[PDB]
């Protein structure tokens, strides 16, 4: 019939004064389950006593919270008191408490900046989740690199989760990054530069283009060299782009002329349109053993006779490995259960593996070898039947292992790239399971996605019954976040291998999502594993901006309307674009703002983890055992059954086979920016109406460019909310 | 020296830099400390006249 | 017939029992401590490799 089956899975990992979830399995009824967390001390203080009701066969996630935490961080030996009128189980774990304090940000126009102007910034404050927070500081201040405080405002209030400020700098800094600083109550830092320097504006400009990486086979290129004064100025001229193999390491202490090979080729510049030139590849004999082909230009121009130089591309790109395959979706955990799908490509130069190339698809140790080829829209979506025991490892471009390593000498080596793999087993002693194929594609949100799960069950169900329960789980960087309970009428003694399985898609997830799926048995044996999937940029208050639409210059009257959620306090940086085509917005958008959250998942044991156990510590438990002998007391191994807890971030105390220590006994081994105009163009905040606020945008004439506005909303009704990109002529 | 004067009593200056200011006058305090003569009197380095 | 590694089927409930061995006198010894064999159902199960 069955035995009793508790599992009461936790994450260690804890947040004060903000929601963190937690649930409990109970299945194959029997007497009184009342299972209570206390984390155990000499008294009854800290315990924080979370006394759960715990019937069967139901997932009602709780989830308990802590008051601050005596220290930032903390550990307390956490048992889970089983508490039966007859029955009582303590195994105790020391708890991740942390004082998580919540997060803020900096924004900055840009981090360049001309000597005597007024520079504007704003900070911004959120909590655990994606809303705002108005939230007092102890002290703010910009410093200068000398060890000196440059700006400072002292202990502010926030107006709607943020501030805005404006600071005057002087004419002459040590032209260099300037850091601004906050800290919190608990001493929680943020950091945001700005550089500085009174950067002559160059008229004259150059540039080269090469492919940086060519493989040996190929017909032809093109390298396009211009050079314009002003960027946007084709000028006539002439130009030659001449290449040269001189060394690998050169020393010259030979002093021969170090070029090996050399490839000139001369073409006056074009009038309309910067220039452009053809180069081949065979005449490079870019051959092996054959050395360094420096790739640079020279431009002389006619009627001025102003020669600049410049070396560009000059260090060129050794390719010691030719025709480099990869992998694309090699799985993340074999099993057994269903034919996994590993995936690999090929990339080559400019990245076209050969049409239609057949491949030596060999996973050996299974020896299920069947070859393949790359179509023209599908890779290799490939499968080998295993018949053998844990160890296996598979690989592609596998005429041989090594290549012939009779030797090299160091002298050199002809590696090329082949895509092996090994892979480990899900240490189930019950043989059953169900596999999970990753969801590694194109995940577009505000949607739900059925995962596709197939399954096994080994020697059919033992006894089972007419219903076996399989709930999914997703933790989320600590924390779970939603629930799921589903079964299938289990056939006693034949196979069957689809699972329905399925979960919506909005926001407030982990750039992961950890989900989980295990297989609750009567047997007192549990098996799953991990569920990797992408999260996708996603947000709450999604705002569109739009303009009076793009005209001449004189035009002042403008606008600069945005529609977003019917209320939000909102930044309104309408800039130029110029000052984001020279250097991307690595620091500043909605994927930024997304993974600027530190923590992003605590995984396993943490370092302040101190250890836990009550007998299995206990070396050398040796005697009275009905079986050839009696090993380690640990759960080793790659993907065991506990790994996938671990893997998770959270324990469990549970009656079936889970936990392992860690301390007790265990076996081994078996200089300078190109610049434009830095006049920057709006600054202002504002307060959406439930319309769209629609602000009269003011014409910065005598300026032509790309133009961008980092806008910025933050709001309690619908999150933050950001317009990350919309163009402006 | 007189920065000190100049914290608060503007309204407009931007006290962040004098209270910095202080914070280097905490070090030039020392150094007249340093630049003192034993008699009473100062100089560029002190004693010894 | 059998071996060290064989009976891969459930392991034990507290911790996981990999295969090893003892170095004590044994049972299928003991035919031999006799001085000669025999062939049996009776358990020598022990380990060969
Ligand atoms: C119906 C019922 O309570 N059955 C058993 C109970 O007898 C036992 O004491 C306990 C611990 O094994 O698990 C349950
Ligand atoms: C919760 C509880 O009863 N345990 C003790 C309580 O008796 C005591 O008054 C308090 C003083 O800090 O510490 C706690
Ligand atoms: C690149 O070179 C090839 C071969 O000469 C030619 O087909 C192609 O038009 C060239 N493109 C440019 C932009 O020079
Ligand atoms: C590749 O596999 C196919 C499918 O069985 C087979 O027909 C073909 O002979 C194989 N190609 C080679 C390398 O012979
Ligand atoms: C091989 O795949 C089959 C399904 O075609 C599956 O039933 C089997 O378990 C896999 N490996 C073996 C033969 O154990
Ligand atoms: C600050 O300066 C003003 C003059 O600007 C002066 O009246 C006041 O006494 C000073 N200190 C205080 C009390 O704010």
């Amino acid at each position: 019939s069955g035995k009793p089956q508790y599992m009461v899975l936790v994450p260690s990992l804890l947040h004060t004064e903000t929601t963190e979830k937690g649930c409990v399995l109970l299945s194959y009824l029997n007497e009184t389950v009342t299972v209570s967390a206390s984390l155990e001390s000499v008294r009854g203080n800290r315990s924080l006593f979370t006394d759960l009701e715990a019937e069967n066969d139901v997932l009602h996630c709780v989830a308990f919270a802590v008051p601050k935490s005596s220290s930032n961080e903390e550990v307390m030996f956490l048992t889970v008191q089983v508490k039966g009128p007859t029955q009582e189980f303590k195994k105790r774990t020391t708890v991740m408490v942390k004082n998580e304090d919540s997060l803020v940000f900096v924004q900055t126009d840009k981090s360049i900046y001309k000597p005597g102007q007024t520079v504007k910034f704003r900070v911004v404050s959120m909590d655990e989740n994606f809303h705002p927070l108005n939230e007092l500081i102890p002290l703010v201040y910009i410093q200068d690199p000398k060890g000196n405080r440059i700006a400072q405002w002292q202990s502010f209030q926030l107006e709607g989760g943020l501030k805005q400020f404006s600071f005057p700098l002087s004419s002459e800094p040590f032209q260099g990054s300037y850091k601004v600083v906050v800290q919190k109550k608990s001493g929680g830092r943020t950091e945001h530069p700005f550089t500085v320097e009174e950067f002559v504006l160059p008229k004259f400009e150059v540039q080269v283009t090469v492919p940086k990486i060519i493989t040996i086979l190929e017909e032809e290129m093109n390298v396009s060299v211009c050079g314009l004064y002003t960027y946007g100025k084709p000028v006539p001229g002439h130009v030659t782009v001449s290449i040269c193999r001189k060394y690998s390491d050169a020393s010259d202490c030979h002093g021969e002329d170090s070029q090996a090979f050399c490839e000139k080729f001369s073409g006056q510049l074009n009038s309309h349109g910067c220039f452009y030139q053809q180069v081949k590849t065979k005449v490079f004999q870019l051959k092996r053993k054959e050395y360094e082909m420096k790739l640079h230009t020279e431009a002389q121009i006619q009627e001025e006779g102003t020669v600049v130089e410049l070396t560009g591309r000059q260090s060129s790109e050794i390719t010691r490995t030719i025709t480099k395959l990869s992998f694309v979706k090699v799985d993340s955990h074999f099993r057994q259960g269903i034919p996994f799908f590993g995936q690999v490509r090929l990339v080559d130069g400019k990245g076209v593996p050969i049409p239609n190339k057949v491949i030596f698809i060999r996973g050996n140790e299974a020896n299920y070898y069947s070859n393949a080829t790359t179509d023209e829209h599908g890779l290799v979506q490939f499968s080998i039947n295993t018949t053998n025991v844990m160890g296996t490892s598979l690989t592609v471009r596998v005429n041989y292992k090594d290549r012939s390593p009779c030797y090299g000498y160091q002298w050199v080596s002809e590696e090329h790239e082949e895509a092996h793999h090994t892979a480990y087993l899900v240490f189930s002693p019950s043989k059953s399971f169900v596999h999970l194929e990753p969801m590694s594609h194109e995940l577009p949100c505000g949607h739900t996605q059925t995962v596709q799960a197939h399954y096994i069950l080994n020697g059919g169900t033992l006894l089972g019954l007419k219903k076996l329960s399989f709930y999914y789980l997703i933790m989320a960087k600590g924390g779970i976040v939603r629930t799921g309970t589903h079964g299938l009428l289990v056939k006693q003694e034949d196979m069957k291998g689809h699972f329905s399985i399925s979960i919506p898609v909005k926001s407030d997830i982990a750039p992961v999502a950890r989900l989980l799926i295990y297989a609750v048995l009567p047997t007192g044996d549990v098996i799953g594993d991990s569920a990797k999937y992408d999260v996708e940029n996603c947000l709450a208050n999604k705002v569109d901006l739009s303009f009076s639409p793009s005209q001449s210059l004189p035009a002042s009257h403008a606008h600069l309307r945005v529609t977003a959620a019917p209320q939000s306090v909102c930044a309104l940086r309408a800039v130029d674009q110029s000052v984001l085509l020279m250097k991307p917005d690595a620091e500043l958008s909605a994927s930024s703002v997304y993974n600027l959250l530190p923590e992003k998942d605590l995984t396993g044991f943490p370092g302040p983890l101190n250890d836990q156990d009550n007998e299995d510590c206990i070396n050398r438990h040796n005697v009275y055992i009905n079986g050839i002998t009696y090993t380690p007391v640990s759960s080793t191994n790659e993907k065991d059954m506990y790994s996938f807890l671990e893997d998770m971030g959270l324990k469990a105390f549970t009656n079936s086979k889970i936990r392992k220590p860690k301390m007790c006994p265990q076996l081994q081994q078996y200089e300078t920016v190109r610049k434009y105009f830095p006049e920057t163009w709006i600054w202002d905040l504002v307060v959406v109406n439930s319309a769209g606020v629609a602000e009269v945008g003011v014409t910065v004439p005598d300026t032509i460019t790309e133009w961008k506005a980092g806008a910025f909303c933050l709001s309690e009704d619908a999150g933050l909310g950001i317009s990350s990109t919309a163009s402006l002529r | 020296i007189y920065v000190l004067d100049y914290l608060n009593e503007t309204q407009q200056l931007t006290p962040e830099i004098k209270s910095k200011a202080i914070g280097y006058l905490n070090t030039g305090y020392q150094r007249q400390l340093n630049y003192k003569h034993y008699d009473g009197s100062y100089s560029t380095f002190g004693e010894r006249y």
